[PDB]
């Protein structure tokens, strides 16, 4: 689950 | 190598504003998201505010929600902190931090920058008085100074120029309900050597240009 | 907020010995748990991450596992450059930490050596008077320092200070400072500092006659 992803994909 | 660098950080009123910086370098900036991250004196870590690698969404801790604005500009590799409405509960280290990705994980922190203080007080600037520990345990006798209502931090003391640092123990100061600090350095010496050998603790505060060695007799 | 609490607060082991440290969140956290080393005067350190895996740079000395709500770190064979405070992070909902665990250096029991300090004839010039009990060199850093004034136990106007481990020969040293008016201060005889530590088999007291 977590936090949305802050890094570029 | 990777590295951080945070600069802004100082005294500040209640209520006034102030802006910490981040530069980094020795990593590809643009692709990380970057946190603030803070730790008052003598406490534990707290997360302070994230922010995307591309500067689209922000997202902050319940304390400083409303407070801290978090931005970036990617064309100087540079991460801001600006923090309004001050508290004296926000004096803090505060630390710059790369999100850290591998794989499918994220939202770890590496790597870490030195750290920028932040010391909110509506306390002014004062020198320390410097008071006497006078020595009065069978061989060994103890004695120091009182570096007594300063701020803000620091200050450093040393004993006979330097010269003498065995035995030494210079305490970490404490904040008193005044809003001055205050910290003893005390010295263990043979308890025969009191008429005989001299100590001066040499006591410094930068920022109020206070320069005093004092003797310490019995 | 997800609360992370950390056992046990201190930890006091020899080097070679094993350290377990345990972090327990307040609801599950899957795996996603970090560790963090800290050295007095410098930033964290990322050691473990997701619970498990190492981050480059961590020797294989330090391991990590749990799931849920509980995990643990292990120290195998303590390196002196290992005594330190750790930190456990959550990032399941959005990042908090514990409150970390310091590990210091286990040695002999030392009982501290007491001095007092009645406050100088400059400073009671000035309005108020400061008494200092200084605890010297002991060990482990645990100690009970009481104030007490013509017999009164003091409450609400003193405040301690401790140093860090010294790095030769692994004691503590601390301080209390006693704050009074000058009228306070002159309304009594006797001050007296009672020091209560495990390598005392009696606590010491330390005291003094107000202007003699």
């Amino acid at each position: 689950d977590g936090n949305p992803d802050p890094n570029a994909n | 190598q990777m590295h951080l660098v945070e600069s802004g950080g100082g005294v500040v009123q209640p209520g006034r504003s102030l802006r910490l910086s981040c530069v980094a370098s020795g990593f590809t900036f643009n692709n990380h998201g970057m946190h603030w991250v803070r730790q008052a004196p003598g406490k534990g870590l707290e997360w302070v505010a994230v922010i995307w690698h591309d500067g689209s969404n922000k997202f902050y801790a319940d304390s400083v929600n409303g407070r801290f604005i978090v931005s970036r500009d990617n064309s100087k590799n540079t991460l801001y902190l600006h923090m309004n409405s001050l508290r004296a509960e926000d004096t803090a280290v505060y630390y710059c931090a790369r999100d850290f990705f591998v794989s499918g994980s994220y939202n770890y922190f590496d790597p870490w920058g030195q750290g920028t203080l932040v010391t909110v007080s509506s306390a002014s600037t004062k020198g320390p008085s410097v008071f006497p520990l006078a020595p009065s345990s069978g061989g060994t006798a103890a004695l120091g100074c009182l570096v007594k209502d300063y701020f803000p931090e620091p200050v450093t003391v040393s004993w006979n120029s330097g010269a003498l640092t065995s035995g030494v123990h210079t305490f970490p100061a404490v904040l008193q309900s005044s809003g001055l600090y205050s910290l003893s350095s005390v010295v263990t010496v043979p308890s025969s050597s009191l008429g005989t050998q001299t100590y001066i603790c040499n006591v410094n505060h930068k920022p109020s240009n206070t320069k005093v060695d004092k003797k310490v007799e019995p | 907020e997800i609360v992370l609490t950390q056992s046990p607060v201190t930890l006091s082991l020899s080097p070679g010995e094993r350290a377990t440290l345990s972090c327990r969140a307040s609801q599950s956290v899957s795996n996603y748990l970090a560790w963090y080393q800290q050295k007095p005067g410098q930033a964290p350190r990322l050691l473990i991450y997701d619970a498990a895996n190492r981050a480059t740079g961590t020797p294989a000395r330090f391991s990590g596992s749990g799931s849920g709500t509980d995990f643990t770190l292990t120290i195998s064979s303590l390196e002196p450059e290992d005594f330190a405070v750790y930190f456990c992070q959550q990032r399941s909902k959005w990042f908090t930490f514990g409150p970390g665990t310091k590990l210091d250096i286990k040695r002999t029991v030392a009982a501290p050596s007491v001095f007092i300090f009645p406050p100088s004839d400059e400073q009671l010039k000035s309005g108020t008077a400061s008494v200092v009990c200084l605890l010297n060199n002991f060990y482990p850093r645990e100690a009970k320092v009481q104030w007490k004034v013509d017999n009164a136990l003091q409450s609400g106007n003193s405040q301690e200070s401790v140093t860090e481990q010294d790095s030769k020969d692994s004691t503590y040293s601390l301080s209390s400072t006693l704050t009074l008016s000058k009228a306070d201060y002159e309304k009594h005889k006797v001050y007296a500092c009672e020091v209560t530590h495990q390598g005392l088999s009696s606590p010491v007291t330390k005291s003094f006659n107000r202007g003699e």
